[PDB]
């Protein structure tokens, strides 16, 4: 066992050893975002794939043209956590250098120059796999979308109602336009470009420059027909006769093979094998029915006998045979292999030449425009011909090569004349019945472009959206007058860049209330966006699971909205190819023996092999145990044999993702169900005690590590200073670089606000000086104890109704879990103050507010900022702001007061950031950003001078770490041949590098650190000045903004009722009521229930996984239970190991590597100290625990075997009939919280455009009162509450006011008037040429 | 066509 | 009308009625400068354009706005569709004196009554306490009575349960198939801030206790207060119309 | 849904069905419309001439054009 | 069947295979050969006899020959258009049948719904 | 229209071909025509061309300054005043139209979010009626000179 | 032609659950994506119906509907007690002797 586990183990379960490790979930983002930096020396995909793509640009054929030399992405402009206070996004500059050549005209003169220019910024990916695009942390949703390539579908059905079901093939390129090919009901070949008119496809063929002759000579097979002296003979082959009908006599060699009226058997072809036939005979009545592909002139009168694909009569037969025609070609017509198609068709083609066939295509896609040769022809080559307007992209070139049969997956971008000829012949052959139609929801259809390639696509377009220009300025200007900068831009090329990232139903924020939901997040693969499909696009197909999702993409983790089937997630090992298909482990079974060696299948090569099941007994030498095991060959499963294995499944739970892993006993809940928990658990929001999870999988860890929540360990060590700001670890000697040494000196994060408002924070988990090697959670974050994900807390469930106060799904919970703080979730809001240049002058952010009190301003500086960590509550001021208003005119019934009591009225209004009514908390930041220019009030110096102080104290600290770090290497150079000790340490730590060392190498390494340590010293130098210089910098506001005052809040909601609580098993609920501890039901022991839940909430939706999670967490918890009592009675240390070891065995073959060799006695006594609170336990999403062994782990625990007991009641005393299951379960507190959901609203604002209470300000605004409510009204005789509904509360703008000076009155009677929407929909009805109007009273 | 701009260019 | 930051926000009608003139000004512009025909008829045809793309925009040629390339809004369609008048507008509206939360339990509640948040109620019947605590001598006038309120003074709580006493409310369940989706029940002040509902009723307004949200209507004039006694009301609602089998029958 | 088209209210036609037709006929027909109906009076803010607007709409249609 | 089922109830679509009535009682009567279609003539007993029909030959037949048929008679199989169930029965035959018809989808699961109810909108 | 101008004014004799000539007004009449049409709040010709100015500027030293210019270096390269530049650009702002859709994508746009602060909230609407009353109330209670003197001045 | 061969208690094992997430699936979005389609169908019965009301006292037809008992196939569906409650009589009914009341 490694060091991290030796403070807290984690029993195992079940069987199966995990073969493969856990892969970096995080991989896809991290990688795709490699892969579009990373320098490619050649045209795969990055930066340098763009440049090559859309370069040379040269001009119009001024040979002035424009090469790309190479690009450099400089450092960038702030760092991660500046960008996030500054909000500006997080990206490095990206320099180009440029190559301008011209060839001047003897001749052959060549110019050139060179320089690199700036053309905007890229952002940049985060080590956690997210982008910075606004002061928020953002995630690229890897996006699914169709592959290029052909594409056969059917169209079958529908089809004109006829069922002679027709075909379709469609090229689909990566950047182009597309090609259909389909077919007509009457076997007719049509072709249509992108979408437009259908034309014969014929036509195509005649543009590619292939005559009548040469196309009836590619598609059916010429059978000689000659009339050698007399006698029509046919050079016919005994295969052709295959299936066929016979309509004459053959005497063949004399002998009569066959008859008028017998057609031709299977006998007959293998009895023209034996006489070995090659020549026969027909009548004139066979040839009356064919046809002939080359033409046929007279050699006399230069006269045309017969054309090309022209029918055959016995008056053209003599026509050609007395011209002296010997050699007739024939179509070999088949009206069941080998159709007539292409001759069908080129009878219904208008156009036989080639000019025609590019005037016709032209016409058809510009008409209206008369069509010429020159433009005819570039509008022809440019569609499909042409690298500049289409690309078939390395996928798509393999794909398509593939699927039509072919060798060399590499090709290049554009199609050729066999690329079209090749995919008719596919087409035609399906039409025939070999081949097949592919499966368009196949996963070996759908590539996935993430981030990495979605920015290098969006770049490009900034790219040839410049092209223009420089095509322009290259032609029409002048020499080197100019530079290779003079004519680029920075705005437009990086816009197709900010676009995507800025705002993109691709590009969005990232799902931060819980580790597993980042970590889940940016393994969703969307086929919505960009490229993809609208919810009413794609059909109620497309969402479905097809059996190719195994080990890609988890069939149960989506959501359950209007989003449902287009969402998935990608599983646990599932991986991406090196193209853009999903591809999963797999291992190979060789002999009858299962390997260790990995074979990723992708989607298409899995579909012709048969790899065993994840659940068979592989155990023992290593041979397939049983005989007949079930596996899936053909996409269907069944049962083989045990010679017959190809491969084998890596494990289990790698059909699933990694929220489905998490649910444990999930081979207990119902597919329904464990959507909904899956769905669930990525909303529950971090806790104050973050609490391991009593029965979890051993998924945690490989979710805790990678969400950068968490805090690792680089170089191992010895921890040289813990605290709660800073860990300084002093790096091992075998462990460190050979110069400078360096120690990793690590920074947590303290309270900092995530995306969803909640508290995200780091604290430590190792005291000081203890060995800590790689790998080691050297601190913990939110939701994380010591390595594992911590997603809820452990709640002591009890199934038993109890006064209907559960009674639907509403959940009750005991008195004593609301007192010990285990669900108070921390929240933290942000809300600012913006002091801007206003009508009447600029605001004034000064704590001399008017109409204010005493009380208030108290909690304000001489600025009227709110105080440090001064607790406030709603309605309280923050930031004191006023804005002016001048000319207000008041009544003279106020005049008269003025001039009563000398009361004068202020020219001032009211701005006042105050803390948003029904929240209270706590200031725990408090930022200033004055406008350049503008000098700074008081409390901004103050704030000014904590950064700079606070900066030089940080800096200063690491730097004294550093150095120490060093001298101390000094020092051991400095004696190892050269002893000083006592002298040494004497002299001051200056004077050590004023000495030196006698002839050695050893003089260099002082001469080595001497150096680095300088250079160290000078780092910091630039470190500070830099980080000084930004602070007084003029901070970048908004245009016409003065000042902005930051405050961040700290609210401590505790779990009242209202708020939501779900099962990691698909089980929701609300707590009704927190009901006190001695009501509370308790059983013998005496110790009270946590949470009271619904038996009546399991029999219907299946959900059976709290049932077992309860009984193995009761077991888990009853061996805490001997642990905390040999804690407490001090017994020894035999007991103890006597206890654990015989703990993490009892099963039935599991594997868990017993103890006794950690550390006797001081190890195995951590392990018992953190070993009170229960024992953990995993459980493999489908390796886990089953029945007898939780009945066996409940009789360790001194526990019943049913899992049951009695529970006594609370309040009446009796004990409750009828034994009741009881234990623990995992509970999660969802980010539902009531506090956030209830609103109220009596008389508010209204919208300016139709007088309607404002729906917005989130809680301020009023209710919805849709139709369906005014149905409702109508169905009672409610007539005045439909309307003071629809009239007082809503429109009237006297209606309001006089009911609401009424209900004050006393009088309760509403005074309707006319509905403001009304008067404005007559407004703009009245506007147009209608006129509506109102008569009589 | 039917944009009025096709009946100016042409 | 101006915005935040010193931005400006304005409709596309504007956009539209401002081509329509300039486009008219330029006419008459070239009608008195002595133009040819192959300009001035292409600006007769240009204003056609802008005017019909101004009184229903999607018909000619769909006329785009400036910087977004999204289709500015003409004016039929601010009338047609599920969105905008007529349909969002006068048929369903927002209104005052209402709010939401999420609901739960409630045994010990009658069949006629349900459980309300007390800060909900102070927020919704606001009006009528502000009058009710300026007649009985406690608020100088309805600005000092404001102030009463907002400092949570103890008075204040005992005003409510006077004025709640009878005072039916609305509850609606957010998808409203059925006349039961909306009923009529008597308040009960409680303490916290979730809805109790009375579980007899569950069945008709279709909800669990999963997270479901309700909403809650105030009613202004007596005669809302009678129709929500004597037709909305929860004890007067037992059978459903559509079927005479009771719609209170006992659940799980 | 077709009989919905046709009713001798225009505005409650021109309030689900298509609004930009059924306006424009019953313009060039100078319709004239008097509600008589529920969802006219609930668009111009009446109380609707059913349960307890019934009542009312008696009392005041019993002397109206009369 | 289903909602999507009582929708088409609702609008009174005609249906794919609709099922010719008959006008008149009467022996029915061929006539002219297959062109196009068919033909197909109405005898009355009594009063005028200007009635006949095209029936396409494709279209399989029912109803017997030498025999006498009344009004609304099964002249072919499939389903039944409402529309031709207001002409030839009658006002209370055509809401008799969308009632039954309406009811069944409905009380195939367990939903319960009086009549009177369809009958409004069958009115309407 | 330019073209029409370029026309009118043109002496064929100096030799130089028409479409040298023609497109100085054609250009011109394109370019202020903009200016004057462009944005819903129209600005003075002098403004639009000292605002570009000013992006061009900005625009030729992205290259130099690495990034972007500071906020007072344009003040020198151009022949305007420093202070000048926050107000030209301050100006500079477009309308956005009210239908651009609010976040989250739903059919809610800006135009719903808009408030109204022009009609008073009757909470003060109550203020001032009863204010009313009770200044009425009490000037009945003075004299009837001081009564008739205060409602007059 | 694979049946499931374990229940719920003793667990699933992962091939038998692929196609129980294809029934769940059918079920999640067949009665999700159905929302809009019942909306749909009562919003156009409530604007086929809404200006109809109960006005007059009697009309004065003794037209009424000839209500029988759904009776079919094998046993009856529902009794005619049912499609008669609650209504009214057109024409005087009598016991299965004419003449009566
Ligand atoms: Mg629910």
């Amino acid at each position: 066992y490694s060091y991290t586990e030796k403070k807290r183990i984690r029993k195992d379960f079940g069987k199966r050893p995990q073969v493969l490790d856990v892969p970096y979930l995080l991989s896809i983002q991290l990688d795709s975002f490699q892969k579009f930096i990373e320098q490619d020396p050649e045209g795969q995909y990055g930066l340098e794939a763009a440049f090559r793509s859309v370069f040379p640009i040269q001009s119009y054929s001024g040979n002035s043209e424009l090469q790309y030399v190479s690009y450099r992405l400089g450092e960038p402009v702030f760092d991660v956590q500046e960008c996030q206070i500054r909000g500006v996004t997080y990206s490095a500059p990206l320099r180009v250098k440029l190559r301008l050549v011209i060839y001047e005209r003897e001749g052959t003169v060549k110019d050139i120059k060179e320089q690199e220019v700036y053309m905007g910024e890229i952002p940049l990916m985060t080590d956690n796999g997210t982008f910075v695009i606004n002061g928020t942390e953002r995630v690229i949703v890897s996006q699914l979308h169709r592959s290029p390539g052909v594409f056969f579908d059917s169209d079958k059905g529908k089809t004109h109602s006829s069922g002679k079901v027709l075909y379709n093939a469609r090229i689909i390129p990566y950047r182009g336009s597309w090609l259909d090919f389909e077919f007509d009901p009457k076997d007719n070949l049509f072709v249509r470009i992108d979408r437009r008119r259908k034309l014969p496809a014929t036509i195509i063929l005649r543009a590619l420059n292939y005559t009548t002759e040469q196309i009836l000579d590619l598609f059916f097979e010429k059978v000689i027909f000659e009339i050698r002296d007399n006698k029509l003979q046919m050079e016919l082959v005994p295969e052709r006769l295959r299936g066929e009908t016979a309509s004459f006599d053959i005497e063949a060699n004399g002998k009569v093979y066959v008859e008028k009226g017998r057609r031709i058997t299977a006998r007959h072809i293998r009895q023209l094998e034996k006489d070995d036939v090659k020549l026969i005979e027909v009548p004139v009545e066979y040839i009356a029915g064919k046809v002939v592909a080359k033409d046929y002139i007279d050699e006399s009168t230069g006269e045309l006998i017969c054309a090309a694909n022209m029918e055959l009569s016995l008056d053209l037969l003599a026509k050609l045979s007395q011209s002296g025609h010997k050699r007739i070609e024939t179509l070999f017509t088949n009206d069941l292999d080998h159709g007539p198609y292409i001759s069908e068709t080129l009878r219904v083609d208008p156009t036989n030449d080639r000019l025609s066939a590019l005037v016709e295509i032209y016409r058809m896609m510009r008409p209206g425009e008369p069509p010429t040769r020159e433009a005819a022809e570039s509008l022809f080559e440019n569609l499909f011909f042409s690298e500049d307007r289409y690309d078939l992209s390395a996928v798509g070139r393999m794909k398509f090569n593939r699927s039509l049969l072919r060798e060399e997956i590499e090709g290049s971008g554009i199609l050729s004349k066999d690329d079209i000829i090749d995919v008719m012949k596919k087409l035609i052959d399906i039409r025939n019945g070999k081949g097949e139609v592919d499966d368009i929801d196949h996963l070996g259809n759908r590539r996935i472009r993430s981030v990495g390639e979605m920015a290098e696509n969006q770049f490009r377009v900034g790219l040839v959206r410049v092209e223009r220009a420089v095509k322009e300025r290259l032609s029409l200007g002048d020499l080197d007058t100019l530079m290779p900068q003079d004519m680029i831009n920075a705005k437009p090329i990086s816009a197709a860049v900010k676009e995507f990232f800025g705002s993109s139903q691709l590009s969005q924020f990232m799902d931060q209330n819980n580790p597993l939901s980042e970590i889940t997040h940016k393994r969703r693969i969307s086929a919505l966006g960009p490229g993809g499909l609208t919810r009413e696009r794609a059909g109620f197909e497309v969402r479905d699971v097809h059996p190719t999702h195994y080990g890609r993409v988890c069939p149960i983790e989506t959501p359950e909205g209007p989003n449902i089937g287009l969402i998935n997630s990608l599983s646990v090992y599932a991986q991406t190819n090196e193209y853009g298909f999903l591809e999963t482990p797999y291992r190979k079974v060789t002999d009858g023996v299962v390997t260790d060696e990995i074979h990723y299948l992708s989607a298409i090569e899995e579909g012709n092999y048969v790899i065993a099941q994840a659940n068979s007994n592989l155990d023992e030498e290593g041979h397939f145990v049983e005989d007949l095991v079930t596996c899936r060959s053909k996409g269907e499963s069944s049962l083989f044999s045990r010679d017959q294995v190809d491969y084998m499944d890596v494990s289990t739970q790698q059909v699933v993702s990694v929220g489905a892993s998490l649910i444990p006993f999930l081979e207990h809940d119902d597919a329904n169900r464990a959507l909904m928990g899956a769905n669930m658990q990525r909303q529950a929001v971090p806790t104050l005690r973050a609490d391991k999870p009593l029965v979890g999988t051993g998924m945690e860890r490989a979710v805790a590590v990678d969400s950068g929540v968490t805090a690792v360990a680089k170089r191992g060590g010895v921890v040289q200073y813990v605290d709660a700001s800073r860990i300084v670890i002093k790096v091992n000697e075998d462990e460190m670089y050979p110069g400078e040494a360096g120690i990793d000196i690590y920074n947590l994060t303290k309270y900092t606000r995530s995306n969803q408002n909640t508290c995200i924070n780091q604290m430590p988990c190792v005291s000081l000086g203890e060995p800590v090697e790689r790998g080691d959670v050297l601190a913990d974050g939110p939701s994380t104890d010591l390595g594992e994900l911590a997603l809820g807390q452990n709640m002591r469930v009890a199934f038993m109704p109890w006064n209907g106060y559960n009674f639907e799904d509403s959940i009750l919970v005991s008195e004593r879990v609301v007192q010990e703080d285990r669900f108070t979730t921390i929240h933290i809001q942000e809300l600012a103050c913006v002091s801007r240049d206003t009508k009447l002058g600029p605001e004034e952010i000064t704590a001399d507010i008017p109409n204010v009190g005493e009380a208030a301003l108290s909690k304000l500086d001489e600025s009227g900022i709110v105080y440090i960590g001064a607790e406030v509550t709603g309605g309280d001021i923050l930031v004191g702001k006023v804005t002016p208003k001048g000319e207000t005119q008041l009544t003279p019934e106020e005049k008269l007061l003025r001039a009563i009591f000398g009361e004068k009225a202020s020219d001032v209004k009211d701005s006042s950031l105050r803390v948003p009514n029904g929240v209270s908390g706590t200031v725990i930041d408090v930022q200033v950003f004055t406008r350049d220019g503008v000098e700074k009030d008081k409390r901004a110096l103050e704030i000014e001078e904590m950064q700079l102080k606070q900066a030089k104290k940080d800096l200063s600290e690491e730097l004294q770490i550093l150095e120490a770090g060093l001298f101390s290497r000094i020092r051991a150079v400095l004696v190892a041949g050269g002893v000083e000790a006592e002298k040494l340490d004497k002299l001051p730590r200056d004077r050590w590098l004023e000495l030196g060392l006698t002839d050695e190498e050893k003089q260099n390494q002082l001469e080595q650190l001497a150096e680095q340590y300088d250079e160290l010293k000078h780092e910091f130098e630039k470190k500070l000045e830099a980080k000084r210089r930004k602070i007084t910098q003029g901070d970048d506001l908004a245009p016409g903004v003065l000042k902005i005052v930051k405050v961040y809040l700290a609210v401590k909601r505790r779990i009242q009722p209202g708020d939501k609580m779900a099962g990691r098993h698909g089980n929701k609920g609300v707590i009704s009521k927190i009901n006190p501890i001695e009501d509370m039901p308790y059983d013998e022991n005496g110790t009270p229930v946590d949470i009271v839940l619904n038996p009546l909430g399991v029999p219907s939706r299946m959900n059976i996984g709290q049932i077992l999670e309860t009984h193995l967490g009761m077991a888990a918890k009853g061996i805490g239970d001997k642990i905390n009592a040999m804690l407490k009675q001090q017994q020894e240390v035999a007991k103890l190991r006597e206890f654990i070891q015989r703990a993490y065995d009892l099963g039935a073959d599991v594997r868990q590597k017993v103890d006794l060799s950690t550390f006797s006695d001081e190890e195995v006594m951590r392990l018992a100290e953190n070993l009170r609170k229960g024992m953990p336990i995993a459980t493999p999403v489908f390796d886990g625990a089953k029945e007898a062994e939780i009945k066996e782990l409940l009789k360790l625990g001194d526990l019943p075997t049913s899992g049951q007991i009695r529970l006594y009641d609370g309040r009446t005393g009796e004990q409750f009939e009828r034994p009741v299951t009881v234990g623990y379960m995992y509970m999660l507190k969802l980010n539902h919280l009531v506090d956030d959901k209830m609103h109220a609203r009596s008389t508010g604002s209204y919208s300016l455009v139709t007088q309607q209470p404002l729906g917005g300000k989130a809680q301020f605004g009023g209710q919805r009162f849709g139709e369906m409510e005014v149905w409702a009204l109508e169905a009672y005789g409610a007539a005045y509450t439909l309307q003071e509904m629809l009239t007082v509360k809503s429109d009237d703008v006297n209606g309001r006011t006089k009911m609401y000076k009424n209900i004050v009155d006393g009088n309760h009677q509403m005074e309707p008037g006319m509905p403001e929407s009304f008067n404005v929909l007559l407004k703009e009805i009245r506007s147009l040429g209608i006129n509506i109007e109102l008569e009589d009273e | 066509t039917t944009d009025p701009v096709r009946m100016y260019m042409r | 009308v101006p915005l935040d930051g010193g931005r400006f926000a304005t409709s596309d009608l504007n956009d539209l009625y401002r081509r329509v003139i300039n486009r008219n000004n330029r006419l008459k512009r070239l009608l008195d400068l002595a133009a040819p025909d192959i300009i001035v008829r292409n600006e007769k045809r240009m204003l056609q354009e802008a005017v019909d793309a101004l009184l229903d925009n999607g018909r000619r040629g769909r006329a785009i706005t400036g910087s977004n390339k999204r289709p500015l809004k003409s004016l039929a369609d601010m009338i047609k569709g599920k969105q905008g008048r007529f349909r969002q507008n006068l048929l369903g509206k927002r209104v005052d004196y209402s709010g939401r939360s999420v609901i739960t339990v409630g045994p010990y509640l009658r069949l006629h009554q349900c459980g309300l948040p007390k800060k909900m109620a102070l927020e919704l019947f606001k009006p009528f306490i502000y009058g009710k605590l300026e007649l009985r001598g406690l608020a100088t006038t309805i600005k000092a009575a404001k102030k009463m309120v907002e400092r949570e003074e103890a008075v204040v709580w005992d005003i409510l349960d006077e004025v709640i006493r009878e005072h039916p409310v609305l509850l609606n369940r957010a998808p409203t198939l059925h006349r039961l989706g909306i009923q009529a029940f008597e308040p009960v002040l409680i303490e916290g801030k979730a809805i109790q509902l009375h579980p007899l009723v569950c069945a008709a307004y279709n909800a669990d206790f999963d997270g479901d949200q309700m909403a809650v209507h105030v009613p202004l004039t007596l005669e809302a207060q009678l129709e929500a006694r004597a037709l909305m009301m929860s004890t007067n609602n037992i059978l459903s119309p559509a079927n005479g089998e009771p719609i209170i029958v006992p659940s799980q | 849904t077709k009989a919905s088209l046709a009713t001798e209210s225009f505005i409650s036609a021109a309030s689900f069905q298509e609004t930009t037709r059924v306006l424009t006929e019953a313009a060039v027909a100078g319709k004239r419309d008097e509600l008589r109906g529920l969802k006219e009076n609930v668009i111009v803010g009446r109380l609707i001439p059913a349960g307890t607007g019934y009542a009312y709409h008696q009392d005041r249609m019993r002397r109206r054009a009369a | 069947g289903g909602l999507p089922r009582v929708a088409d109830l609702f609008e009174a679509r005609r249906p794919k295979e609709p099922a010719i009535l008959a006008e008149i009682s009467g022996i029915v009567s061929f006539g002219k050969e297959t062109k196009g279609k068919r033909r197909l003539v109405i005898t009355p007993v009594d009063g005028s006899d200007p009635y006949e029909e095209m029936i396409p030959k494709w279209r399989q037949l029912n109803v017997f020959e030498g025999e006498r048929v009344e009004r609304g008679d099964v002249i072919s199989d499939g389903p039944e258009a409402p529309h031709d169930i207001l002409r030839l029965r009658g006002v209370h035959a055509v809401t008799r049948y969308i009632v039954n018809e309406v009811q069944d989808v409905y009380r195939l699961q367990g939903v319960k719904i009086n009549d009177k109810h369809i009958e409004v909108i069958v009115r309407q | 229209i330019g073209l029409m101008k370029a026309v009118d004014k043109f002496e064929y004799r100096r030799g130089y071909k028409f479409s040298t000539y023609a497109t100085w007004w054609i250009r011109q009449a394109i370019t202020r025509s903009i200016a004057d049409q462009a944005r819903t709040i129209r600005i003075p010709v002098h403004m639009i061309e000292t605002i570009n100015k000013l992006n061009r500027i900005s625009r030729q030293m992205l290259q130099e300054m690495g990034r972007e210019p500071t906020p007072e270096e344009l003040a020198e390269r151009m022949l305007m005043p420093e202070d000048k530049i926050r107000k030209v650009l301050k100006i500079a702002k477009e309308p956005i139209s009210m239908e651009t859709p609010i976040g989250d994508d739903e059919d809610s746009h800006l135009g719903d979010f808009i408030e109204d602060t022009t009609l008073e909230l009757p909470l003060d609407s109550a203020t001032t009626e009863s204010l009313r009353a009770a200044t009425h109330d009490v000037l009945a209670g003075l004299t009837a000179r001081e009564a008739k003197v205060l409602r007059m001045r | 032609e694979t049946p499931i061969t374990a229940n719920f208690r003793e667990g699933l094992n992962v091939l038998q659950y692929f196609i129980s997430t294809h029934g769940a699936r059918k079920g999640l979005a067949d009665t999700a994506l159905k929302t809009a389609n019942s909306g749909y169908l009562t919003r156009r019965l409530v604007d086929v119906a809404q200006d109809l009301v109960v006005t007059e006292d009697d009309c004065g037809t003794h037209e009424g509907i000839m209500m029988t008992p759904v009776i079919e196939g094998g046993d009856v569906k529902e009794p005619l007690r049912d499609r008669v409650l609650g209504r009214v009589t057109a024409e005087d009914v009598l016991k299965p002797g004419t003449a009566d009341i």
